[PDB]
DNA sequence: CTCTGAATCTCTTCCGACGCGCCGCG
RNA sequence: UCCGCGGCGCG
DNA sequence: CGGAAGAGATTCAGAG
């Protein structure tokens, strides 16, 4: 089944997988991200009233005056889109704010407030966003694409190599948060603890232990455990358990129970641990000298005097022993000195500290923050509180605590923002784990530690960071309110946050320009990832890391679309069924699979967690009841791929489809082609340009649907229905009754958009593609867009195409084209130009734009208006006129004008059509500042502007007052139906029918009033509109009116434009050929295209071949077709033709049939066939080789594909036969009369007398120095002399040359290179002395 | 600079001396106060370092911004560094009389000429327009030249091929590389918008036609033109300076032509006579009543220069095919017949043109090679070397050998879980066993490829050289090597983890038949990796070539 | 005890291809 | 109205 | 920011 928009043509299809979702919205980011940044949720959730509540309430400090949110509101826009991006101005949008100020009595805080005062506020204005998601900022398209950075959380980084390259791996903790200080901890090679601070100076970790308040004791009870020691009369008896005994060698005799189980010296294995864990007792015995090394843990003091007997992180001596002893104490806690699972660094990183006091650790952070400073206690305290326990300036999101709890293996999921001490202790515990070499590291790449950000959340930081400045500014301010003196508002500016936003989209490294050429650029520049801009990496911080793939990329980022040259992987594309998560992560689906079916339901998944599962190939025989038919199937893994049984995977990709981007998926075949050579494919097939006439390609891959609906580039049914009326301006659709709404519903209009200028200098038009009167169904197109046709997206066109060297024409890659394409100016481009004229009002004369010039001929004139302005429509040609813009260069002096003058020289400005480039005029905008006099021109065309902009109106006032007329025909359907006066008394006319019913009238005087209000809306929409045109236009002072003209350029095919396929092959065109010598059949058609076959061996793309061969399977059909219908024959000899073409395949889900068809449908559907026959394929699941070749047995084509071919100049048989058919050809935007360009004399500079430098300036090429060095090494001398002295700097002598030259008397002068007179000066400017010396 | 209105973007320097000025006018100012030390060391210290940033600014602290948020530019900044003064106006400056374009091929001129379209053409040499204008005097003063050169009528152009005619340009390739990225060229006009250059200097500037772009220089003087025509020239550069080996040695058509032109099925139409000379063997096969190919005996006669200075002739019968004997006609006359016998591959062709230049001078060496560039593109095109998919034969016992690996593997994997190997020694010995595979299926598929023509040869039967394009293509030493038919008909090797590691799994699969997801992602792995390569080492490259050659 | 000294760790600086085209903002 | 920054693209 | 380099402060370090 399938809807009759669909059955305009039917697309074969292959491919055995049936697809089950569908392909989601392709601009889902975008629209989710600005739709969440502006909605009224509660509790604020990632919103703008987040932020609100975050930034407020204000309060005045001690001064009992409170400033508290009530809510926000805006208005609609004061423009329309179309005029705005006409106009100049941004689509923006007031930003409506009602604040609650309320005072607190001074004589009681808690106490309720003297008064509340409660107004709405307007402050600034906010950019808004079109259905096609873009963005209006000076009369022009900006879009914003989305950043990805990494994660707030914790790294751990190896490092290994470069430093001490002799030596092991270091390692280093990062905290990275999402607004605050960097924090970084590393070791060193001599093994200690430090930490650095915002990438400064290195500071061990005690310095910050004690500043968290903790004594030496309590740090090392924290990063260590107790061996007791007891003062004993035998030797000082101990107790050990084997778990420290793990690993080492008998240090002593192991005896228990006064027996010794093994002696010193002999490796404690696992077997004597066991044999001591047998009856394991604790308490043993040993000597003294082992203590020798061994550290205290407490801090035993005498009790004579008090004084410390040993302090912590000192060792212990036999003196220490015995005037220990000598106290009593006999419990002695120790230190665990553990050697390979507990390395004992934090001993001499304690060791090694500077100080030891809270006060001077706080002196000491104080003077390493900020250098050379008077050290104060509550200064340091300041400071320090303002670093990780400040909200304000140190914060997390709860993203970043929720990874921070998921690397520490911890289980708690929401908590504070700002960190505390346990935390950090923690990180402590977790490093010196990591550095005993238990745990493990983590890397970069992966993805579960990569972030993405979208629009709103930039924003809403943008306009956070504006609301903290004006929220200082507030306070300031309120420090010194007074008693409800004033309207809270004075207190408020829109200036600040409006500045802001304004330069955050106009300025930005993530606001590009974007690049409006067909709708696969419009599709694809939106769906992009980048990882510049602030926060991130720039273009040469990148490593190899970043550049190369992941794993963990597959089905989340697309692999083999990229930009190539001086960034690769840094501008990486997202998938297509790919989505966001709720946090911020990526996801990508999965089929749910039972036991040993697989269910329909899908989940979404993260990238963390995937490692957990096993998933398995998505190209799998699934069986007809969700079985596999194998009991084994390879399966990729948290590592790798490896074939598993068949019970172990839980799992099923969704389909083939998403492995790649949007662009990499229209590329037939692509599996059979190397991945280099599909990425510069991708990157040419972004940078098409539409043609004057689109055509479907032959060979399509089913996606093509899907980017031509969902990109806004075409006019779609809002609602289905009947057409009414068509034109090449407007359409007009009959509503269905199920659809329409009961109030009053009508009809719907679509105004559809005609050639105007787009971004790129192209030509945007809207064609329809629907018959007259034709029911139309929900959800479908009317109108083809530009590169479009049908509904479906078509960039090139389609050739016949050879493969064959002929003379050299092709020799690297050059491409040999016949002249039939121009023949039939199936090429032929439209550009649109752009030229502005300003009238400043300037000393000496303001400027006049009229049509008196001096100096100048008839000619001009000729083609101008008294205005001074071109008619539309004249075919003007390089350096003419266009607009007429001239600058004029007591009582006794002022009056010699007249006596020894003649008149004031007014100077000629006008602005002349750029050398080089024909037209003709298809529009003139004028715009005028506020209260300047309009000449005459633009007077008639604000007229012509009035008249169109009032029919319009009363076209849709027309129909739209229809409707209100049914309802006086619905109820006065009985009565005096006149005979003749029906039509001449209208569908209006009806209240004056004479005599009327005393209720009747009532009905009519009651919608008698409510004609007037839709009279009166357009009234007021008249109104509005008149004085939009009417008014003038605010611009930059100066400035009186602006001229802008528009030029149209028809662009046809010459030597040397740049033409490219759909599988990398480059070329451009060396000779245009006539078509007597071009090759042709034995049938008595010629070929059109011939390349160089030597393209296939050297880069591997063997794609073009196959896809050439379904050329003419394709057209093999099609012909056949046009052979038959050419003579009338019955239907059903077509129908049965048709009905095998959509057979004839190995195993495909399309089953269409054509018996449920009626005849004049299969009649409009062959005549679309008169072309050929589109062919459907999957990226992977494509054709093989078999069914081609049975497919062109249904056609009358040899089995191979291989012809023999007649020659055109000699015409005899080729003893080799040739390949030929059919191949996709579109063009670049890379022509050659917009490089070629050359000067002789012209301008120079003023700093230096140099020549200028690019083609907009009439300026040359630039001598590089590279060649400077290349020249001297063939022995010429001269021309180096001769280039860069008399051509480029000398100045006399040019002149000279320039008088000689005209002689031919060809000498050549030394001169003196003022460049370097240039370079003498500044050198001098300092104190340096030198200049010249002796001749 | 005037801009709009009153507003002037000037430079940061006068901002600098402005700042500067007025400190000093003020402390200046303040000591005819006699003002306390304090505020007067303080004005010190500030002016000190304003002078101090305006001498050089970012050697302090906090370094003074510019107009919004930059860095304000020095006098150190306009003395050192990439933007400064030396490397952007005195080691490199910008020309006049110079242009720019895009290239085409034309293979139809001399080596020694290039074309220049008609445009450019009437753009560059107006001076020498106006100059012989003067000279024929049918102008009077500047304004009736230029008026007649803006006019473009007719009867200049005839000048301007007269200016022409031996007057010498200059090319040049933007990414100049080694000595030979500059030549001159005898300037041809020609109708269109594009540059066009004889096929065999692309070699040398390694320009594919791409879309690449040239530039071009007019020397003007008479030291100009003779210092052009004596060492500019493209005639007398045949050796490169870094190996005596030449630098025209043809590419990629020519080569296909002479290789597919000196090959012999061994049963052909027009097999077995006997001819007197090259000539009517060319009219034969014009005539089209013989093969291209075919042993023929054949009366030929050869020079040489046994005598110091003279050339001896001397006749035979050998016997060779007709195509090496109409590729004799057009050879020059030192060289043996001994010279062409062999299958004239890429090596062979440069020999053959060393040897012409050592042996017979210069001039005979050049136009032979223009000649034969001449020939290859005919036969190139009458031969019709297409390309085929049903060329490309699969061998069939290799999907057996892979049957049999996995068997092994299976082995290797089931011996592993007995504890009777470590997963180190299973891993090294199944990437042997997997390599050993790809040999094994590589050498079968070269042995199925590489003779499969079979003919009944006049008779029963007989084994020859095959005749499939793609083998043709590849042992001509054209265009690719063994290794792309191994990675296209056979398995595509096996690749390795992006540190280096090798993958277990092999790539079991082929580009003429599908492929899997994986295997493709491990083969963009490879690409990516390849391409991130190139595009770093490029400025490391071009950084190492400017320091050497300053250091010498 | 005081070296002189011989590393040794710290801190700062200088640098990172070429050429062109297009677009935007002070 | 021609100087400087940023971004994109091409080789 | 990787790396080199080079100057400089530090810090044992055997000879005393
Ligand atoms: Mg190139």
């Amino acid at each position: 089944v399938y809807s009759y928009t669909e059955k305009k043509r039917i697309r074969k299809d292959f491919g055995k997988r049936p697809q089950v979702l569908d392909v989601p919205y392709l601009l889902s980011i975008q629209l989710d991200s600005f739709q969440k940044f502006i909605e009224q949720d509660p509790e604020g959730q990632y919103g703008l009233e987040a932020a609100f509540r975050s930034v407020f309430p204000i309060q005045s400090y001690s001064g009992n005056s409170e400033l508290q949110y009530v809510s926000y509101r805006l208005g609609e826009p004061v423009f329309d889109v179309q005029e705005c991006q006409i106009r100049g101005v941004t689509y923006s949008a007031p930003l409506r704010v009602k604040l609650r100020l309320v005072i607190y009595e001074r004589e009681a805080p808690e106490g309720t407030v003297k008064d509340i005062k409660e107004q709405e506020v307007y402050m600034g204005e906010i950019p808004l966003m079109t259905d096609n998601g873009t963005f209006v900022i000076n009369g022009t398209e900006r879009v914003i694409v989305s950043q990805l950075h990494r994660s707030p959380g914790v790294f751990f980084d190896s490092d290994k190599g470069k430093t001490h390259s002799s030596g092991k791996v270091l390692y280093n903790a990062r905290i990275i948060p999402y607004r605050g200080s960097w924090l970084d901890f590393e070791f060193d090679p001599k093994d200690n603890l430090f930490v650095r601070i915002d990438r400064r100076r290195k500071l061990p970790a005690t310095i910050i232990l004690r500043a968290l308040n903790y004594t030496t004791e309590q740090i090392l009870d924290l990063f260590f455990e107790k061996v007791i020691f007891e003062i004993r009369d035998n030797k000082l008896q101990m107790e050990l358990v084997p778990e420290r005994l793990r690993g080492e060698t008998a240090s002593f005799d192991i005896e228990a129970n006064g027996k010794v189980y093994v002696e010193k010296g002999r490796r404690i294995t696992a077997r004597h641990i066991r044999q001591l864990e047998k009856d394991d007792v604790k308490l043993i015995e040993v000597p003294v000298e082992y203590i020798a090394g061994k550290v205290v843990a407490k801090d035993y003091i005498d009790e004579s005097t008090g004084e410390l007997i040993c302090a912590a992180n000192m060792e212990l001596s036999l003196d220490l022993l015995a005037k220990l002893s000598q106290s009593g104490h006999k419990r002695i806690e120790t230190l665990f000195t553990n050697d390979l699972d507990h390395g004992p660094y934090i001993s001499e990183t304690l060791r090694v500290d500077p100080t030891n006091d809270r006060l001077s650790a706080l002196v000491e952070i104080y003077r390493m923050m900020r250098p050379g400073e008077p050290p104060t206690r509550e200064a340091a305290e300041s400071l320090f509180e303002n670093l990780f326990f400040s909200e304000d300036r140190y914060d997390l999101s709860a993203v970043g605590r929720m990874k921070f709890n998921r690397s520490l293996l911890r289980e708690e999921i929401e908590g504070s923002g700002i960190l505390s001490k346990d935390d950090i202790i923690d990180v402590m515990k977790k490093l010196i784990d990591i550095r005993n070499g238990k745990g493990e590291v983590d890397d970069i790449d992966h993805l579960g530690n990569r972030r993405i950000r979208s629009v709103g959340e930039m924003a809403e930081n943008q306009f956070r960071v504006g609301l903290v400045r004006v929220e200082r500014a507030v306070k300031e301010r309120l420090s010194l309110g007074d008693l409800d003196t004033l309207m809270p508002q004075d207190m408020i500016n829109a200036k600040p946050i409006s500045a802001a936003v304004k330069e955050f989209f106009g300025s930005s490294q993530l606001s590009q320009f974007m690049d409006q050429n067909n709708p696969l650029s419009e599709i694809t520049h939106k769906r992009r990832i980048s990882a510049l801009g602030p926060g991130g990496l720039t273009r040469e911080r990148a490593g190899f890391e970043v550049r190369d793939v992941h794993p963990t990329h597959y089905g989340r980022v697309c692999p083999i679309e990229t930009p190539e040259g001086p960034n690769i992987g840094l501008i990486n594309s997202l998938s297509v069924y790919a989505q966001t998560n709720e946090y911020g992560f990526l996801e990508t689906p999965y089929r749910k699979v039972t036991d040993g079916v697989v269910t329909d339901e899908i989940h979404y998944l993260s990238a963390i967690e995937e490692g957990n599962y096993v998933i398995a190939q998505a190209n799998s025989n699934l069986d007809e009841e969700g079985h596999f038919v194998e009991d084994l199937v390879t399966c990729r893994s948290k590592g790798e791929s490896s074939l598993f049984s068949r019970d172990q995977v839980d799992y099923m990709d969704v389909s083939t489809q998403q492995v790649v981007s949007v662009g990499a998926s229209l590329i037939p075949f692509l599996e059979h082609d190397d991945a280099n050579r599909a990425l510069m494919g991708a990157n040419m097939q972004r940078q098409a340009v539409p043609t004057l006439r689109a055509d479907k390609p032959l060979v399509g891959t089913g996606m093509e649907r899907a980017v031509a609906v969902d990109s806004g580039v075409t006019a779609v049914a809002k609602r289905g229905g009947v057409v009414q009326y068509v034109d090449a301006s407007r359409i007009v659709i009959k509503v269905n009754e199920d659809e329409m709404y009961p109030g009053e519903a009508g009809i719907d209009i679509y105004n559809l958009t005609k050639y105007t200028r787009s971004n790129q200098n192209t030509c945007i038009n809207q064609m329809p593609c629907v018959s007259l009167g034709e029911p139309v169904e929900r959800g479908d197109v009317l109108a083809d867009g530009p590169s479009t046709d049908l509904g479906e997206l078509a960039l090139g066109q389609n050739m016949r195409v050879a493969f064959m060297p002929w003379n050299g024409y092709n020799f690297e890659d050059s491409i040999l084209v016949s002249e039939r394409v121009v023949q039939e100016d199936r090429f032929t481009t439209i550009h649109i130009q752009e030229l502005a004229c300003v009238s400043r009002d300037t000393k000496l004369g303001p400027e006049e734009i009229t049509a008196d010039i001096p100096n100048v001929g008839e000619a001009a004139l000729s083609k101008l208006d008294e205005s001074g302005i071109v008619y539309i429509g004249a075919e003007v040609t390089g350096g003419d006129i266009l607009v007429g813009k001239v600058t004029p260069k007591p009582e006794e002096k002022l009056l010699r004008a007249i006596f020894g003058e003649k008149a004031s020289d007014v100077k000629d400005s006008s602005l002349r059509v750029p050398n080089g480039v024909s037209g003709t005029v298809i529009d003139v905008q004028v715009f005028t500042r506020d209260g300047v006099e309009k000449d005459k021109r633009a007077l008639e065309i604000e007229e012509m502007q009035l008249k169109q902009a009032k029919k319009d109106l009363s076209e849709e006032l027309q129909i739209l007052e229809a409707g209100l007329f049914s309802r006086i025909r619905a109820v006065l359907v009985a009565g005096g139906v006149e005979a003749e006066k029906l039509d001449k008394l209208p569908r209006d006319r009806w209240l004056e029918l004479g005599l009327t019913d005393e209720e009747k009238q009532n009905q009519l005087e009651q919608l008698a009033e409510q004609y007037d209000e839709l009279k009166h809306e357009f009234e007021k929409k008249l109104e509005a509109k008149r004085r939009k045109i009417t008014q003038g236009d605010d611009l930059a002072p100066g400035v009186l009116k602006i001229v802008k003209v528009y030029l149209a350029v028809k662009r046809r095919i010459q030597p040397g434009d740049k033409m490219a396929g759909r599988h990398g092959n480059k070329g451009v065109i060396s000779k245009i050929n006539p078509i007597e010598d071009m090759p042709y059949d034995e049938n008595g058609t010629p070929v059109d295209i011939v390349l160089n076959p030597l393209g296939v061996p050297s880069r591997m793309n063997i794609g073009q071949i196959l896809e050439t061969h379904l050329g003419m399977a394709a057209k093999g059909i099609g012909d056949k077709i046009n052979a038959m219908l050419k003579q009338q024959q019955e239907v059903a000899k077509l129908r049965e033709f048709i009905q095998r073409a959509y057979d004839l395949g190995a195993d495909v889900r399309q089953k269409v049939d054509l018996s449920t068809f009626s005849d004049e449908e299969v009649m409009r559907l062959a005549e679309n066939l008169r072309k050929g026959m589109p062919i459907a394929t999957p990226v992977f699941d494509g054709a093989k080789e078999a069914e081609i070749k049975e497919l062109l047995k249904l056609g009358d084509l040899p089995t191979s594909g291989q012809i023999r071919l007649y020659d055109g100049r000699t015409g005899e048989q080729f003893e080799r036969p040739v390949t030929v058919g059919y191949m996709y050809m579109l063009k670049l935007n890379h022509l050659v009369d917009d490089k070629m360009h050359a000067r002789s004399t012209g301008s120079y500079s003023l700093v230096t007398q140099q020549p200028l430098g690019g083609k907009a300036q009439f300026g040359g090429q630039r001598f590089g120095e590279m060649e400077v060095w290349a020249l001297e090494a063939y022995g010429a001398a001269y021309t180096l002399q001769e280039m860069l002295t008399v051509k480029s700097d000398d100045v006399n002598g040019r002149t000279k040359m320039y008088k000689n030259i005209v002689d031919g008397n060809h000498q050549m002068e030394p001169g003196m290179p003022e460049s370097f007179n240039v370079l003498l000066k500044e050198i001098r400017s300092l104190g340096i002395n030198i200049e010249l010396e002796d001749e | 600079v005037p801009l709009d209105g009153g507003r002037f973007a000037t430079s940061d320097l006068n901002d600098l001396y402005r700042r500067v000025i007025n400190r000093n006018n003020r402390l200046k100012r303040l000591l005819d106060l006699a003002a306390p030390d304090i505020i007067v060391r303080n004005e010190k210290r500030m002016l000190q370092e304003a002078v101090d940033a305006l001498l050089d600014n970012g050697r302090r602290g906090r370094a003074i911004t510019g107009s919004n948020k930059r860095p304000l530019k020095s006098l150190a900044d306009m003395i050192k560094g990439k933007q400064g003064r030396f490397r952007q106006n005195l080691l490199g400056k910008r020309v006049d009389y110079s242009g720019r374009s895009v290239i085409t091929v034309g293979p139809y001129l001399r080596l020694h000429q290039c074309g220049l379209p008609k445009k450019m053409a009437l753009e560059l040499f107006k001076p020498f327009i106006y100059g012989k204008l003067e000279l024929r005097g049918l102008a009077t003063t500047i304004k009736a030249a230029k008026k007649m050169v803006e006019r473009e009528e007719a009867v200049v152009w005839d000048i301007l091929d007269e200016v022409i005619r031996e007057h010498p340009v200059l090319l040049n390739r933007a990414p100049t590389l080694h000595r030979l990225g500059i030549q001159a060229f005898e300037p041809v006009l020609i109708e269109g918008k594009a540059i066009q250059l004889h096929p065999l200097v692309c070699a040398a500037y390694n320009a594919d036609f791409d879309g690449d772009q040239m530039a071009v220089h007019v020397p003007l003087t008479l030291e100009a033109q003779l210092e052009a025509r004596a060492l500019m020239m493209s005639t007398n550069n045949i050796l490169s300076p870094a190996n005596g080996e030449p630098i025209i040695v043809p590419s990629q058509d020519v080569v296909l032509g002479l290789y597919y032109m000196t090959r012999d099925c061994v049963n052909a139409k027009g097999e077995g006579m006997v001819l007197t000379g090259p000539k009517e063997a060319e009219r034969l096969y014009r005539s089209g009543l013989a093969s291209l190919h075919a042993r023929v005996k054949v009366r030929i006669t050869e020079y040489e220069k046994d005598a110091n200075g003279e050339l001896v002739a001397k006749t035979s019968l050998k016997d060779t095919t007709v195509g090496r004997a109409i590729l004799w006609m057009i050879v020059p006359k030192g060289l043996p017949y001994s010279i062409v016998n062999q299958a004239l591959g890429k090596k062979a062709i440069s020999k053959m043109l060393n040897t012409c230049y050592r042996i017979l001078g210069l001039k005979p060496t050049v136009i032979f090679a223009d000649q034969i560039m001449y020939t290859g593109f005919a036969y190139a095109a009458r031969s019709g070397a297409s390309v085929g998919i049903d060329d490309m034969v699969i061998p069939e016992k290799k999907h057996e050998i892979i049957s049999e690996a996995e068997a092994e593997v299976a082995e290797i994997q089931e011996q592993f879980q007995s504890g009777l190997v470590t997963a180190g020694e299973r891993y090294n010995k199944v990437i042997d066993i997997w390599a050993a595979a790809n040999d094994r299926v590589s050498k079968a598929m070269m042995d199925n490829l590489q003779t499969e023509t079979v003919i009944n040869r006049d008779g029963q039967e007989e084994k020859q050289v095959s005749f499939n394009s793609i083998y043709m293509m590849a042992d001509s030493g054209a265009r690719g090597s063994a290794a792309q038919i191994r990675q296209l008909a056979g398995m595509r090797g096996l690749m390795a983890k992006p540190d280096g590691s090798i993958i277990e799994t092999p790539i079991t699969a082929n580009f003429r038949e599908g492929l899997n997801v994986l295997q493709y992602f491990i083969s963009t792995h490879g690409a990516r990796k390849g391409l991130a390569d190139t595009a770093l080492k490029t400025a490391n490259s071009g950084y190492l070539t400017r320091r050497l050659v300053d250091v010498a």
